């Protein structure tokens, strides 16, 4: 049963009680985003290929 | 003196975030209009409010926030709220149609065509920042923008921001107060995207402050604006120690520090009390000895699990009110005596307290009661994995049939992505089993 | 109308209560993975407590107490009762027990010599038994060199022991026996007590001077009725009950079945209980539990009773099925969940 | 703001489309000149939703009224609330549509469909953000059924990325007016399967039968009919036209209801249908999601539940309606799919309709709907295998290879609603 770091303010106070010792860069989001827009564009490409049939 | 910037995504971030600053300014005597009498110095200054404020020539006192929801609905209420003299219309980003509560419409199709606003007007603050500590990030699980479009801004705020730390708190899904069949799939596909990016985060479980507001406060049917008040009252408590003077939790960098030695377990349990209903004539006031053993009932836990069948990595106490030292040790000394308080071999059994001696303000008006000393306990546990456990079960049962996966890939999502985000999730169960149990 | 599932094919004790549920007319069943449950009678090994008590509207309960493992698995109840002030290692009513990891793996390989050294030179009985949760795999012997090479030869935790060299042997026959008993604990962690035990005795006359021969030593209902050669002979299915039991006490020893050992065994069920009851209980938990626990005990001729090991998914003897499985809807089901006593509650502090 | 534009096609789409109009322009205040006169602020509150702001605080419903023939049409300008209408929004032929699927979508209608979409692109233009379009129409007619499928093909053309929802009406031989009724529907269902998001199946057959027994009434008419179609449509669109969180908008409506593509035909009901009486939340929950409430024709005990999606209006205890619904799910959870959780979701509504304290709607997605699609294939194949009828198609242009392919596209649909209902 330790207390060690102890600090003192007007506000207020804190302190520490021991009781027993022991990415992505922006190259790759932008085709990330791009390839998801592709993959948009083309299905609404089939899908107006299919109206147009 | 360093700054903060919070950033609010999604509805249930924009509203939580209005129930946080409208707390924050009734805790440091900021009124509507922006105004501080006790702030003495005119138009500047470096105290501990200004990492969340920044002063203008005119005396005003700016919250350093910014809002971003993909429909204007939701922001427009704090356009012509109460508050709405805080922020000036830079602050507030709205789209003209939501995500429609998918992951990948808010990623994707929605997100591509706004980021580049959403990071050129944060920039903008981050330019006002001496000293940018880091930001602290409101958003939902299961929403489509609060999900989708915040692990995609995560990504890039790790790319403008490298050496900054970022922290969550996130909505847990849940069915009482939820209006959507595929937030589970939502949450598991944005905790996967934002887990690399995400330093610690404050995962709320809306079913567990639903119970709360019925339990505590006696309100049968609560509204968001029941949940709101006392999320805001949470998270005032965890993050007072930035905003008022002391020695714990100073800056972001300290909360992984003393919250997270292993990083992809940086997930905190918190707990809070006492919350005690304003409609009652008057409460016996509770001292600090049952306020703290409060801490260890599931029953205010922002999300309910059970410690006793997990492992401690870590543990802080914030205390606030009538609070002295002498008594915080008298309580643990009791409850190590009656608790099952179980630590991982190569962590240390302790906690570090703070104590602020301001009592918790109240919104007047509102369902809490004044009281006299409350504390908010942060607990890294590994039972909180039983949350992840119950949302990866029910993306196991939905996905096993393909039920609604033709609404993500249909915003252009790879179908590849799902079993990707759910087998992390289970190396991140199985990460949380090696830890905890034997 | 109430409506329950079932996960453990298995268990026959709540294969009967779910038949029992059904004859009620309000309890339904449903499949083994719907959420909408009131009850699950849930699986043995890695049972799901985590995602218990989340469905808005619903009172869950389930028949397994998470954590009760501590108590249930040979280690674990080691290691319990040994570092849990409330037994202390001092505990008079367990047997000096240790616990041994095979040298292919804490341990107590020289605590265990120690305290075996000090006995082989006091010339007192100085005889062990090792065993283990993965056995059906156990051997007695006096020699610690043997013991220890026996647990090396396996690959999980074993225990080793003090074989009782003095136990109760009933007569005619000269020959071992273990009592059984059937525990009940409720939501509000009452601990009621099945007033029917058993004996599975054993149909060998016990031979102190041949370990080697374990048919006269182990009581098992499948040794008895597998190695024996006199099963059946003096009681039914190796199983005498608290009536036949409990009247040769007093025609040979002069005392009662109450007096004489189940004054102990309410005792021994009590301290178990409240020990562990601050890490198992459900108060205050989102969901409830409640978990049918088997004793087993051993009575030397000195008439003291001493603690075998503790069952948490046991089963019960054939004559004792209908009226147990009862009691169960009773105090355990239907006490949470009322429809349109044959236990001794062990009054205790919460 | 997010405009939704209506489109009713036809004599069954046009007289139900023009009730549906009066029945909600009542709940929002709007007389039949477009003024409001009503008294609560909810009532405006998501109002351009289905109107448009004119000049002098004019509001102008957001509808298109498109027939082959003028009779049907015409009776709506001389209705109630005819004169609320956009005089240019009616688009209408000459020549009509004989109850022939062919003529709405290859020769009559296809004569009058470049004028219909240009009033759509209209409307559009003028919306600030366009969620998408709803339809109103029968499909064992010719005009609403053979037209109507034609235009959704296109709007979903130029829109492709817009909501298309639909109110279709199934044919019943105890309600029809031909006996190519089933050739008609056969041939709109494939393309509701493709092109729309949508579709609120509702059989005359169950409209009939519940104006017969549950109404009493003893000899039902097209107009009693409407009643029911009328406040089926007043609750369906409740979500959409006051303030709320719940299936606000079309597109999240759309997400919660519809797991895979081809199987949006949802079943709707609603109640109540000794008339003064107060009637409990209970009742209303137990007759809401009795098959008898339901105008779907369709036994939901012969089938299971995908999502349900129930919308309660009136000044009730949200609380006592948690309580309810979770008790439905509770006694009733065999005929709900366990895999997918949570797949019943509750709104409420302060505004009530007319004049009810209280009132519950139900919106199902249940794989029993094919047991309407069983009727439909069934009438069907009776004709087909004999060719009979099919002269007043072939004689249009088309081919008895379409025939078998579009009844081939529906035995498909059926199949795929009954290995989900294993
Ligand atoms: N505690 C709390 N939860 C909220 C609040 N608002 C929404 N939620 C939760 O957020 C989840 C859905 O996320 P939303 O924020 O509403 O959706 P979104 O971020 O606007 O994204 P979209 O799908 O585009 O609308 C639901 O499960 C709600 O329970 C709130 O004000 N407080
Ligand atoms: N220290 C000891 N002294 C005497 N006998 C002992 C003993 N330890 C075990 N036994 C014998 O072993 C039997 C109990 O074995 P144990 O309970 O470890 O195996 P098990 O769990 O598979 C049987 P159960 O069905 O009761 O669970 C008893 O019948 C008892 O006679
Ligand atoms: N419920 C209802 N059904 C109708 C109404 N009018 C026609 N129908 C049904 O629609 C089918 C005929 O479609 P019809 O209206 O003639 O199509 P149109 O040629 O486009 O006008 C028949 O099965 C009728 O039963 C109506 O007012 N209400
Ligand atoms: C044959 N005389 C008609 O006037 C006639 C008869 C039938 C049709 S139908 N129902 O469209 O096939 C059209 C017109
Ligand atoms: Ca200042
Ligand atoms: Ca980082
Ligand atoms: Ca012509
Ligand atoms: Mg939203
Ligand atoms: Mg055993
Ligand atoms: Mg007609």
């Amino acid at each position: 049963m330790e207390v060690i770091e102890l600090n003192k303010c007007t506000s207020g106070q804190s302190f520490e009680v021991i009781l027993k010792p022991p990415d992505p860069s922006l190259e790759e989001i932008q085709k990330k985003l791009e390839a998801a827009e592709e993959r948009r564009k083309y299905q609404e490409a089939e899908l107006l290929k299919h109206l147009a049939e | 003196m360093r700054e903060c910037i919070s950033i609010h995504v999604g509805q249930a971030g924009v509203q939580i975030g209005n129930a946080c600053w409208e707390l924050y300014c009734l805790e440091h005597g900021i009124q509507p209009d922006g105004q501080m009498p006790s702030d003495k110095t005119i138009g500047g200054g470096d105290d501990s409010f200004n990492t969340f404020f920044s002063e203008t020539g005119a005396g005003k006192h700016v919250p350093r926030a910014v809002f971003v929801d993909l429909e204007p609905t939701v922001i427009d209420e704090v356009r012509t709220g109460t508050y709405r003299q805080l922020f000036h219309p830079e602050q507030l980003i709205t789209g003209k149609e939501d995500a429609a509560n998918n992951y990948a419409r808010g990623h994707y199709t929605i997100g591509k065509e706004i980021i580049d606003l959403v990071l050129d007007r944060i920039r903008k603050l981050a330019d006002q920042c001496t000293g940018l500590q880091g930001f602290l990030v409101f958003h939902s699980f299961g929403g489509g923008t609060g999900s989708g479009f915040t692990s995609l801004l995560m990504e890039r705020l790790s790319v403008d921001y490298g050496k900054k730390s970022k922290l969550e708190f996130s909505i847990y899904p849940a069915p009482q107060v939820s209006t959507a069949v595929v937030e589970p799939y939502n949450s598991i596909l944005t905790t996967h995207t934002t887990l690399e990016h995400s330093d610690c985060a404050f995962m709320v479980d809306n079913e567990a402050i639903y119970d709360i507001c019925r339990r505590n406060l006696d309100i049968e049917r609560p509204t968001y604006t029941n949940l709101n008040r006392l999320i805001s009252q949470i998270v005032s408590s965890i993050t007072a120690s930035l905003r008022f003077d002391g020695a714990l939790n100073v800056d972001l960098t300290e909360f992984q520090t003393n919250l997270v030695p292993y990083p992809r377990i940086h997930f905190p349990l918190a707990t809070y009390a006492p919350v005690i209903s304003a409609e009652k004539a008057y409460h016996e006031q509770l001292s600090v000895a049952e306020i703290t053993n409060a801490c260890f009932e599931p029953a205010n836990q922002m999300v309910k699990c059970d410690p006793r069948h997990g492992k401690y990595m870590a543990c802080c106490l914030l205390y606030r009110g009538d609070v002295v030292p002498k008594d915080v040790n008298a309580a643990i000394a009791t409850i190590k005596t009656k608790r099952s308080i179980q630590f991982v071999d190569w962590c240390p059994t302790g906690f570090k307290v703070g104590i602020n001696y301001q009592p918790p303000t109240v919104v007047p008006g509102g369902d809490l009661a004044k009281v006299q000393r409350a504390v908010c306990m942060l607990s890294n546990t590994t039972a909180i994995a039983e949350a992840w456990a119950r949302l990866d079960h029910k993306f196991d049962l939905m996905y096993a049939k393909r039920a609604f996966v033709h609404w993500y890939v249909g915003e252009g999502m790879e179908e590849g992505e799902f079993s990707e985000a759910r087998e992390d999730m289970a190396a991140l169960e199985k990460d949380y089993e090696e830890v905890g149990v034997d | 109308m109430y409506t329950f599932v079932v996960r453990d094919e298995n268990s026959s004790v709540y294969a009967e209560v779910s038949r029992l549920l059904l004859a009620t007319g309000q309890w339904k069943r449903l499949r083994k993975d719907n959420p909408r449950f009131n009850l699950m009678l849930g699986e043995r090994n890695r049972l799901p407590f985590g995602r218990l008590g989340h469905e808005p509207g619903l009172v869950q309960l389930v028949n397994y107490y998470r954590g009760a493992d501590k108590l249930c698995r040979k280690a674990s109840l080691v290691k319990l009762i040994k570092t849990s002030p409330e037994l202390s290692e001092s505990c008079t009513w367990f047997p000096e027990s240790y616990v041994i990891y095979p040298t292919n793996l804490t341990d107590e390989r020289e605590v265990f010599l120690a305290a075996y050294n000090r006995r082989r030179e006091g010339r007192e009985g100085n005889v062990w038994i090792a065993k283990s949760s993965a056995g059906a795999g156990i051997l007695i012997s006096s020699e610690a060199s043997e013991l220890l090479d026996f647990i090396d030869e396996q690959g999980q935790v074993h225990v080793i022991q003090k074989y009782l060299e003095k136990p109760l042997l009933l007569e005619p026959g000269h020959r071992k026996f273990d009592i059984r008993s059937w525990v009940l604990v409720d939501h509000l962690y009452n601990i009621y007590l099945y007033r029917e035990g058993v004996l599975r005795t054993s149909s060998e006359p016990y031979n102190s001077a041949n370990f080697q021969d374990k048919t006269c030593h182990l009581t098992n209902h499948c040794i008895q009725k597998e190695y024996s050669k006199n099963y059946g002979r003096y009681e039914e299915g190796n199983e005498m009950f608290f009536e036949e039991f409990n009247q040769y006490l007093m025609d040979a020893l002069n005392t009662t079945l109450e007096n004489s050992i189940l004054l102990q065994i309410k005792h021994i069920i009590r301290s178990c209980l409240m020990c562990i009851e601050p890490a198992i209980s459900t108060k205050h938990l989102h969901y409830q539990s409640f978990q049918l626990f088997g004793f087993d005990f051993m009575v030397d001729e000195e008439l003291k009773v001493w603690l075998i090991e503790v069952n948490g998914a046991p089963a019960c003897a054939q004559k004792l099925y209908a009226e147990l499985c009862q009691g169960i809807v009773d105090v355990a089901i239907s006490s949470v969940f009322p429809l349109a006593s044959i236990f001794i509650k062990l009054h205790h502090h919460h | 703001m997010r405009e939704i534009v209506h489109i009713q096609a036809g004599q069954c789409g046009n007289q139900i489309g023009a009730k549906f109009w009066e029945v909600i322009s009542d709940e929002h205040g709007i007389d039949p000149t477009g003024s409001y006169h009503g008294d609560s602020d909810l009532q405006l509150e998501r109002i351009n939703v289905y109107y448009n702001e004119a000049t002098g605080n004019k509001y102008v419903p957001r509808a298109i009224l498109v027939d082959l023939e003028p009779g049907t049409m015409d009776s709506v300008r001389s209705g109630p609330f005819g004169q609320i209408f956009r005089p240019d929004n009616f688009v209408f032929g000459q020549s009509g549509a004989g109850n022939n699927w062919a003529k709405g979508h290859y020769t009559e209608g296809a004569e009058l469909v470049d004028s219909v979409l240009d009033v759509v692109r209209k409307e559009s233009e003028s919306c600030d953000c366009l969620q998408g379009f709803q339809l109103t129409h029968s499909l064992g007619g010719g005009t609403g059924s053979g037209m109507g499928t034609l235009l959704i093909s296109k709007i979903r053309e130029e829109y492709p990325d817009r909501i298309m929802n639909t109110f279709s009406v199934m044919p019943s031989p105890k309600v029809s007016d031909t006996v190519v009724e089933p050739y008609n529907a056969t041939l709109s269902v494939h393309q509701l399967v493709e092109n729309t998001d949508e579709t609120y199946c509702i059989d005359n057959e169950a409209l009939y039968d519940i104006c017969f027994r549950t109404l009493k009434l003893t000899t039902p008419t097209y107009g009693d009919l409407n009643h029911l179609v009328s406040a089926t449509m007043s609750g369906v669109t409740t979500c959409l036209r006051f303030p709320g969180q719940l299936n606000a908008d079309l597109r999240k409506l759309a997400v919660n209801m519809v797991p895979f593509p081809r199987l949006h035909f949802f079943m709707p009901g609603f109640a109540p249908l000794q008339q003064y009486r107060a009637l409990t939340v209970p009742e209303l929950t137990q007759q809401m999601f009795d098959s008898k409430n339901m105008m779907a024709a369709c036994d939901p005990r012969h089938g299971r539940y995908l999502t349900v999606a129930a919308i309660f209006r009136g000044r009730m205890s949200m609380k006592e309606v948690d309580e309810q619904m979770l008790n439905v799910q509770n006694k009733n959870s065999s005929y709900f799919v366990e895999w997918i959780p949570n797949n019943v979701k509750t709104a409420v509504c302060d505004i009530p309709p007319r004049g009810l304290k209280m009132s519950a709607t139900f919106i199902g997605n249940s794989t029993a709907i094919q047991e309407l699609f069983k009727r439909i294939s069934e009438q069907f194949t009776a004709m087909f295998r004999r060719k009979a009828f099919l002269h007043w198609y072939t004689g249009e242009g088309m081919d008895e290879m379409e025939f078998t392919e579009a009844e081939s596209n529906m035995n498909d649909l059926v199949s795929e609603y009954q290995q989900y209902q294993d």
